[PDB]
């Protein structure tokens, strides 16, 4: 059994999101789906779910109103559609199927969710793409030096030090959004004082979705 | 609506000792329905336990659960290095299911005060307009620590933001990042920018700070 | 409880 959900989603407030979660493994018809959300840094909050071959939906009081899951046996997939958006439905969705007893896929269903969809990033906000500034944070037996990633939109942003080559020391901290509502991070590294003069030291910071690909080389 | 209370949210253990996790039910599991997830950070959760005390095959045995009603408990008879994360139980004997608010697993080590290191705004930010000063507390321990902006001695309240990373995998210490932003006009307004630190491994608050 | 549904599901199929 494997769960293979679409991909990130950037929503207006106020809009609908529709997330697919596609099961191929087992039985599609006769086990409980269930969808789990998770907002940056909380907990995991269980939405509702449907068992397929009854049509037979269970919501959460909280998305009662808000919410529909539906299920098509055709393509063995299931949806998730949540309304009238607010920043606060910014989360991880993730869908779950029931585990089962025994061998193979086709036993009797714990209930319990054994089967777990990747997640699907839903980002509620007015922002619009955009690509960061990158600023080194230059160094004064140990230096600190790093790079300022400020500026960017949406998530994620992914940093490396030297090519992957320098891991050793190095935070890449949370991003952090910002009351403009972009997003900023940083990265740093330690290293002894005495390297400032035979190394080089290049944070490679990567947003897909603005394309900035910035090798920024940080010096005293 | 049964509320499931995991607490601590957080226990702080060493690898090789046991741990013993509580969820507390606000009424009774229907069928002891109570289900024990493992989650670790940019991950999807993985079911330990199901129905109390059923581990699914592929789950390491030095996991198992027990109770009933509404008391229950997740044992790791042995902490191995992949079992610090964060757990969360569940119930699901009734149509509305309900998750606890996850116990953090960490590792203990010993207390380490934060290095502390703070950066001007770099020139080329400062062309565009604006000035971000960032402090860095480097690898400490336990995760508890303050900082707080001060520019001229005033203490700054609403433009800085922090954030902590993950406990590092090989020295088991914390690193926390906080920038303070102003415009580049109210930044030339002042002179020193500081960052205090407060940290249980420090007798005393630690200030670094510049004079722009 | 709708948790429980599929485990009837599950044995009526059988028979």
């Amino acid at each position: 059994v494997q769960l293979v959900q679409s991909g990130a989603e950037v929503k207006r407030p106020g809009s609908s999101v529709t997330v697919s979660c596609k099961a191929s493994g087992g039985s599609f018809s006769t086990y409980a789906l269930s969808w789990v959300r998770q907002a940056p840094g909380r907990g995991l909050e269980w939405m509702g779910g449907v068992i397929p071959l009854l049509t037979i939906t269970n919501y959460a009081p909280r998305f009662q109103g808000r919410i529909t899951i539906t299920a098509d046996r055709s393509t063995s997939t299931a949806y998730l559609e949540l309304n009238s958006l607010r920043p606060e439905d910014t989360a991880v969705y993730y869908c779950a199927r029931e585990g089962t007893t025994g061998w193979g896929w086709l036993g009797k269903p714990i209930g319990a969710f054994a089967h777990w969809g990747q997640g699907t990033l839903v980002t509620v906000s007015s922002a619009s793409t955009k690509g960061p500034s990158v600023f080194p944070l230059a160094p004064s037996g140990t230096a600190a030096l790093g790079c300022l990633v400020k500026d960017y939109f949406p998530e994620p942003v992914t940093v490396s030090w030297n090519s992957g080559a320098l891991t050793s020391g190095v935070h890449t901290f949370p991003a952090v959004l910002q009351s403009s509502g972009l997003y900023s991070l940083s990265s740093v590294v330690t290293v002894p004082s005495s390297s400032l003069g035979t190394q080089t030291y290049i944070c490679n910071v990567n947003h897909k979705p603005s394309n900035t690909k910035v090798d920024k080389k940080v010096e005293p | 609506e049964i509320v499931l209370t995991q607490s601590p949210g957080t226990q702080s253990l060493s690898p090789g000792e046991r741990a013993t996790l509580s969820c507390r039910a606000s009424q009774s599991v229907g069928n002891n329905k109570l289900a024990w997830y493992q989650q670790r950070p940019g991950q999807a959760p993985r079911l330990l336990i199901y129905g109390a005390s059923s581990r699914p095959s592929g789950v390491a045995d030095r996991f198992s659960g027990s109770g009933s009603g509404t008391d229950f408990t997740l044992t790791i008879s042995r902490l191995e290095p992949e079992d610090f994360a964060v757990y969360y139980c569940q119930q699901y004997g009734q149509s509305l299911s309900t998750f606890g608010q996850g116990t953090k697993v960490e590792v203990k080590r010993t207390v380490a005060a934060p290095s502390v290191f703070i950066f001007p705004p770099s020139d080329e930010q400062l062309k565009s307009g604006t000035a971000s000063v960032v402090c860095l507390l480097n690898n400490f321990y336990p995760r508890e620590a303050k900082v707080q902006w001060k520019v001229d001695n005033a203490l700054q309240s609403g433009n800085s933001q922090e954030s902590v990373t993950e406990q590092d995998s090989k020295d088991s210490t914390y690193s926390l990042s906080s920038t303070l932003t102003l415009s580049k006009a109210d930044y030339e307004k002042h002179k020193v920018y500081a960052c205090e630190v407060t940290h249980q491994g420090l007798s005393s608050p630690v200030t670094k700070s510049f004079n722009r | 409880n709708w948790f429980d549904i599929t485990n009837w599901l599950w044995y009526i199929k059988k028979k």
